[PDB]
RNA sequence: UGAAAUAGAACCUGAAACCGUGUGCGUACAAGCAGUAGGAGCCUCAAUUUAUUGGGGUGACUGCGUACCUUUUGUAUAAU
């Protein structure tokens, strides 16, 4: 029972190379290449995948910090002022206010200022 | 136990025979092992020592700047031996006696279960003609079926040699696989009590 | 038996063998088992 | 429509007559016609061996004005390979390829 | 005209008739789910912000259906080390639509 | 002629490496395993009452990021 590998090492490199579109040179053409370039992409989707909340939080508290400067205090005293006024609106979500609705960050930024 | 024939007379057969159980794990090995037994397993592949030639070494150990050999018929070289070359091999197993009787016993007994078991008195054709049994075939409604009886008859034997899916077999060259590969089985009521004696 | 389609082997009858050096995943991959380098990783170790 | 001419098997590496094709590839059926006839490249030579079949075709096959046509397309592949050995030094011996190449001409309105 | 709410662990800013995703409910489709614990609704002008939640105003959504997202695919590599595993991943979800935000 | 002629004799099928041609996008002030997570712009298809989404191509710009195997106490290793 002679097994011929040719059928199914070709799909299988096939399947290698057709996750490797677009990328430079041997990376998307030759599978010795290829294969281990595909394998690094996925260790740093891993680890970007990680590191995306780890940006976009950067991304909103600098946002907020922008919008809390221009009327009237900082970023770590309003984050305190909405921590003793119980709200709980999210960094995300604050730092959309901040950036598409002004009017609702300045009177956000004022009950954070009464409170302290 | 209690069978009725196509006629209509009663013939009883005994339990330990023909109502025993299914022990499929039972059946599988007894079935696999007739199937293994129909290999002859012959074949064979040349090794390093079989290959024509190939005694001297292609090159020197160092210096060439290649990957040293001892052979060009080596299992790594196009043309060269093969790693574990197959031989001829016997496929034969052993089945315990009462393993195989146990099977048979629990075979005839699942084909009474999904009335697959036909019981006639006697199943004789006048002349060695196909288009006979044929007929007396489509009157007992089994068109494709294993017909068992005692002392296969010389003129029944040329009848079914023709029809596809029909076999004629004595009570004593009935295998296994025979009784579940056809989609009946025409036991005639003298070779159903040699099984009941025989198993 | 029904058919020589529904036989099975009864299962716990049979287990699937062991192939030494079949790739990462299969727990036997680039080695057998055998550890490293020795005289009873070798080709012809014996335990004597 | 586009009249196609080929010139399989011109004794020529590819590389060296992709440089006479980049000159004609666009150009009216005159003035790649005036560049080839005074071209010094061995590969100029076929390129206008195709180029003229490639005119005849239309003027012949198809009853197409020459005077209107173009260079539409143009490419050179490359051939089938004849393998020698050159010997060299200390008894050893090298592969010499002998490049050959196909010359594809397409003309059209 | 829009309110924050809460679901599955994340705060989304809504707007009526928005198709909005969201983490796996047990809830059929079609199905109307109220939020009754909105953070902060801003009508036009008037803002009204919930200390932790704004009293009576509430959302109603309906689940317009459940799904996968794309597929994820997880490769774990270690170098020298002969360890290698993949898997993948589809996250379950929930399309919703806003009908309104009770003031 | 033939059903078929990118079945035309180097002739069934005709993969990959490798080499061309065409189209779309990007690219000549910017430093590195060449990807990944974001992301503007452009181009192209399908709906939709008409740039609003969705699919495809490209990837300006930003963050992070020193191949694989083997062998090792330990390798981006300028160790195999």
């Amino acid at each position: 029972a002679r097994v011929k590998r040719g059928v199914q090492a070709n799909r299988r490199h096939k399947k290698i190379l057709k996750r490797a579109k677009g990328y430079y040179g041997a990376r998307s053409r030759v599978y010795r290449v290829a294969v281990q370039a595909v394998t690094k992409a996925g260790q740093y989707a891993y680890r970007d995948r990680r590191n995306k909340k780890r940006t976009f939080r950067r991304l909103w508290i600098a946002r907020i910090n922008a919008g809390a400067r221009l009327n009237g205090l900082s970023y770590s005293r309003f984050i305190n002022g909405m921590k003793k006024a119980n709200i709980t609106i999210d960094r995300r979500v604050l730092a959309d206010i901040a950036m598409h609705d002004a009017a609702t960050f300045g009177a956000l930024v004022e009950k954070a200022k009464a409170e302290l | 136990m209690d069978l009725k024939t196509v006629t209509g007379a009663a013939v009883e057969l005994s339990d330990t025979a023909f109502g025993r159980e299914f022990n499929e794990a039972l059946v599988h090995q007894v079935v696999t092992a007739y199937l293994a037994g129909g290999r002859q397993g012959t074949r064979a592949q040349k090794t390093r020592a079989e290959v024509s030639g190939g005694g001297i070494k292609p090159w020197r150990q160092k210096g060439t700047g290649r990957a040293r050999a001892g052979s060009i018929r080596s299992p790594i070289w196009r043309g060269g031996g093969r790693a574990f070359a197959a031989k001829p091999q016997d496929w034969s197993q052993k089945v315990n006696r009462k393993m195989y009787r146990g099977a048979m016993q629990c075979i005839l007994a699942e084909l009474i279960r999904q009335e697959r078991l036909i019981l006639v008195e006697e199943l004789t054709i006048s002349a060695p003609k196909t288009k006979e049994l044929i007929a007396k075939l489509s009157e007992l409604n089994a068109p494709r079926a294993l017909i068992i009886t005692k002392e296969v008859d010389e003129n029944l034997y040329l009848a079914a040699r023709n029809i596809p899916h029909v076999n004629v077999l004595d009570t004593s060259e009935v295998d296994p696989v025979s009784l579940i590969a056809f989609d009946k089985v025409i036991m005639s009521v003298e070779a159903a009590k040699q099984f009941e004696e025989a198993l | 038996g029904l058919r020589l389609n529904e036989l099975s082997p009864g299962v716990g009858a049979k287990k699937t063998a062991q192939r030494r050096g079949r790739g990462i995943g299969s727990g036997l991959g680039k080695t057998g088992g055998r550890g490293v380098k020795g005289q009873k990783s070798r080709s012809g170790s014996s335990i004597r | 429509m586009e009249v196609t001419a080929k010139l399989r098997g011109a004794a020529i590496s590819a590389q060296k007559v992709r440089l006479v094709a980049d000159e004609v590839r666009g150009k009216s059926i005159e003035r790649a016609l005036d560049i080839l006839t005074y071209s010094n490249k061995k590969g100029a030579v076929f390129v206008k061996k195709c180029l003229n079949s490639a005119i005849a075709n239309a003027e012949h096959n198809h009853g197409l004005d020459i005077d209107g046509l173009k260079v539409a397309t143009i490419y050179v592949d490359e051939g089938i390979t004849l393998k020698r050995i050159l010997p060299r030094a200390k008894g050893r011996a090298d592969r010499i390829s002998k490049r050959t190449c196909h010359i594809t001409i397409k003309v059209g309105e | 005209m829009y309110a924050v709410i809460k679901t599955g662990g994340k705060q989304h800013r809504v707007v009526v008739d928005e198709l909005l995703k969201v983490e796996l409910l047990k809830a059929e489709q079609g199905e109307t789910i109220t939020f009754n614990d909105v953070l902060m609704v801003v009508d036009g002008e008037t803002v009204k912000i919930g200390q932790p939640v704004v009293d009576g105003a509430s959302v109603e959504v309906e689940v317009i259906e459940h799904g996968r997202g794309e597929k994820i695919r997880i490769v774990k590599h270690n170098r020298r080390k002969h360890y290698h595993k993949e898997q993948g991943h589809r996250q379950w979800y929930t399309l919703l639509k806003i009908k309104a935000i009770n003031a």
